[PDB]
């Protein structure tokens, strides 16, 4: 059934699955016309579709021009994320298509499940987990490729750079899930934090900084102290006051 | 006007004839049913008062042959049989009458209520659905499960409804994924209509029998079936106008005959608030909204 904190680490075992987080696809500005009337404009999306055990991310670009003439976009927009799934999976070598695809929201069930109508074995399923997929357009290379984009366009990224080298899946996956949390609490400090240091470069070939373990740690508590800080200044709350264990229970919660 | 005879009747029982009902207390001397119109299919039932478990009856139509029940001790249930001797069963059905052993199907002139339930309603589209080919008469109970129901166990003795499922390549072209979901037209008009029914007499009939089976008898899986017809119809953009004015009628009065104390376990809240509220058909059903809004307006 639901994908939980109870069965996290089913995650990172063999069965191949991906995450598809669909809240990226349709974006607008909403702005004033010429009457005084409010009218939306469309912005380039993208669809977030990730392996959380291999780090392989399929950025499919959702270019505007899909929306043109269309009706009920936000609608529209769940159902061209399930045909352009469904049109990943049936690209992939058999051995390569997951056993399960998990969506970030309930939302995506139905659409997913009739494109998916073809793949009775393949498990659709929703999760309790509030994952912060939504602040993957606050790295600038994934933000860059979807803006720059003329045309419908699928790339392929690891999200994980070449931390696999060093840490395994699950830590590597707890690594992203609180980078994306910080930038999607305060995107302005998360990035200060990640970018401060003018000595630690992002290569070519990667979407992160090339920290060092030791720097990692560093980087890690200074994103936790920042939602924390966060949720500080949310909630009115004296943060300075908060023991360990309740600490913890905030990133989580 | 045709006769339904009783051996006897060795067991306290309640007794059903389409949608009247009357106790027969253990051996009572009962013989049967007078007066039953002839134009219409028509279910005798029974509930047992020792054992309200044993809960089922028989699709009949007297036009197709000369019925009686029987009480049979050894499987413990009131069963329907054909008398094939002609002259025997009149001679047997006379000398009950002169002795006044037997009730009247007690209709009152005015009253178009199992017309008006039954219209679409054919023994031979019964007898495909409940399949029994020795015999004209069809047996239903409350326990039996459908086809469907046995998808998701004993073949013989299940109700061959007609499977809906708005989520299989059946009801969804490829291509048309998001179109054929939202509006259920294709499925409704191409696929059950021409396809499978072959016209709206057959589906309204299904309609109606799976109605009148979760009703008599509390079969879930009829009730699911009669459900997932209202479903389809109400989910599709595109309907024929005398096929929405006909599904009007026929809810009105199906809605007019749900006994109140029945309707929490009888009417399902999702398809009901959908169908009136929020389909295509949300203004199509008159009779039926205010029906269901002056009776039932706790499920809206
Ligand atoms: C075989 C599907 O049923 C029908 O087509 C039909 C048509 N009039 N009555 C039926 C019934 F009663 F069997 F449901």
């Amino acid at each position: 059934g639901a994908m939980n904190s109870s069965n996290y680490a089913e995650l990172f075992n063999n069965d191949i699955k991906l995450f598809v987080d669909d809240t990226n696809v349709y974006r607008v500005t909403v702005h004033k016309t010429f009457e005084g009337n409010v009218a939306t404009k469309a912005i380039n999306g993208c669809i977030f579709t990730l392996n959380p055990k291999t780090g392989h991310l399929f950025l499919k670009i959702i270019h505007t021009s899909v929306w043109a003439g269309q009706k009920r976009l936000s609608q529209l927009a769940k159902w061209k994320t399930a045909e352009e799934v469904s049109a990943l999976v049936r690209s992939l070598p058999k051995e390569e298509q997951p056993k399960q695809i998990i969506v970030t929201r309930k939302a995506m069930l139905d659409p997913l499940e009739v494109h998916m109508l073809d793949f009775p074995n393949i498990a659709i399923r929703p999760t309790e987990l509030r994952l912060p997929f939504s602040a993957a357009m606050s790295i600038d290379k994934l933000s860059d490729v979807v803006m720059k984009a003329t045309e419908p366009q699928m790339v392929l990224f690891n999200i994980y750079d070449d931390w696999l080298d060093r840490i395994s899946s699950y830590t590597a996956f707890s690594r992203l899930t609180l980078l994306l949390r910080a930038l999607k609490t305060n995107e302005e400090s998360a990035k200060m934090i990640l970018l401060s240091d003018p000595t630690i470069t992002i290569k070519s070939y990667h979407l992160w900084p090339s920290f060092t373990d030791e720097q990692w740690i560093t980087i890690e508590s200074q994103m936790r102290d920042l939602i924390l800080t966060e949720y500080g200044r949310k909630y009115n709350v004296n943060i300075s006051a908060l023991t360990q264990t309740e600490i913890k229970d905030i990133i989580l919660g | 006007m045709n006769t339904v005879p009783f051996t006897s009747a060795p067991i306290e029982v309640t007794i059903g004839i389409d949608q009247y009902s009357f106790n027969v207390k253990e051996n009572q001397p009962f013989h049967g049913i007078k007066d039953i119109p002839i134009g219409h299919v028509h279910v005798i039932h029974f509930q047992h008062a020792d054992n309200s478990s044993m809960r089922y009856g028989y699709w009949f139509d007297c036009r197709m042959g000369n019925f009686y029940i029987q009480y049979d001790p050894k499987d413990g249930l009131y069963k329907m049989m054909e008398e094939r001797d002609g002259a025997k069963f009149e001679n047997i059905v006379h000398n009950f009458k002169e002795r006044q052993m037997m009730v009247s199907y007690p209709k009152i002139d005015e009253d178009d209520t199992w017309y008006n339930l039954t219209e679409f309603v054919q023994m031979d589209k019964i007898r495909k659905i409940v399949r029994k080919d020795e015999n004209q008469f069809s047996y239903v109970d409350s326990s039996m499960t459908t086809v469907q129901e046995n998808e998701l166990s004993d073949p013989a003795h299940s109700l061959n409804y007609t499977v809906i499922n708005f989520k299989s390549r059946e009801a969804i072209r490829p291509g048309h994924e998001m179109e054929d979901f939202l509006d259920k037209s294709y499925y409704l008009n191409t696929v059950m209509l021409q396809g499978i029914f072959k016209n709206s007499s057959n589906y309204f009939g299904e309609l109606q029998f799976a109605f009148l089976n979760a009703m008599f008898f509390g079969n879930y899986g009829s009730s699911l079936q009669w459900h997932a017809m209202i479903e389809l119809i109400c989910s599709s953009a595109t309907v024929p106008k005398h096929m929405l004015d006909k599904l009007d009628e026929i809810l009105y009065y199906q809605i007019k005959t749900l006994p109140e104390q029945y309707s929490d376990i009888l009417l399902n809240e999702r398809v009901w608030n959908i169908c009136l509220y929020s389909s295509f058909q949300k203004n199509s059903l008159h009779n039926t909204e205010k029906i269901m809004e002056n009776k039932y307006p706790e499920l809206l």
